[PDB]
C-alpha cells in the first residue's frame, strides 16, 4: 500500500518535471516519457528492476531502500536469508 | 501518437490496482 503510493508519487513529480523540460529538451522527450507511454504492467517492471545493479531504473534511492529493506525482513522471515 | 502520450500512467491508477 504505501510502497505503491510513494511510487504512484514520485512518478508523478518526475512526469511533472519532464514535462517542464520538455522544452529545453525536445529530442529527449521521446526516450524520456517511453516510460508514461508504456503499458502500466511494464511500468512497474521497469520501476522494479533495482534488485541487482541496473541503474536504469528511475526509481529513486529512498524508494529502493524501503523496498530493499522490506525484502531483506521478508527474506528473514521466510528463513532463507 | 496523441492517444499513446495520453494513455494513462501509473499514477492515474486507483490505488489497489496499482497494488
Amino acid at each position: 500500500d504505501d510502497f505503491v503510493a510513494k511510487l504512484q508519487d514520485n512518478q508523478r513529480f518526475r512526469y511533472n518535471e519532464v514535462m517542464q523540460a520538455l522544452n529545453m529538451s525536445a529530442a529527449l522527450t521521446a526516450r524520456k516519457t517511453k516510460e508514461f507511454r508504456s503499458p502500466p504492467q511494464e511500468q512497474i517492471n521497469m520501476l522494479l528492476n533495482f534488485k541487482d545493479d541496473k541503474s536504469e531504473c528511475p526509481c529513486p534511492e529512498e524508494i529502493r531502500d524501503q523496498l530493499l529493506d522490506f525484502h531483506e525482513d521478508l527474506m528473514t522471515h521466510c528463513g532463507i536469508e | 501518437v496523441v492517444a499513446c502520450f495520453r494513455m494513462a500512467p501509473l499514477y492515474n491508477l486507483p490505488r489497489h490496482r496499482a497494488v
